[PDB]
């Protein structure tokens, strides 16, 4: 959910920021069955 | 009233589920002056925020 243009948070204020003007789609499932352990190496500045 | 209010000691804590600022944004609220502030505080169930 912070993955919109003009939406904020400890990921969207930081790193991954979108354009305001953002032409594009967002595209986002669970991966649970794949990449769960806990796995401590998924990680942000 | 008649203080200084950090309010960037409570939007960096991470411990906050929501921040959600209707008039203001919480990355301005330091270069900002009010007359008075009203913290109003209660508990609720989190199917109601």
């Amino acid at each position: 959910r912070q993955i919109a243009p003009g939406q904020t948070g400890k990921i969207a204020d930081y790193n991954y920021k979108l354009p305001d003007d953002f032409t594009g789609c967002v595209i986002a499932w669970n991966s649970n069955n794949l990449d769960s352990k806990g796995n401590y190496n998924y990680l942000y500045r | 009233s008649n203080c200084v209010a950090d309010y960037s000691v409570l939007y960096n804590s991470a411990s906050f589920s929501t921040f959600k600022c209707y008039g203001v944004s919480p990355t301005k609220l330091n270069d900002l002056c009010f007359t008075n502030v009203y913290a109003d505080s209660f508990v609720i169930r989190g199917d109601e925020v």
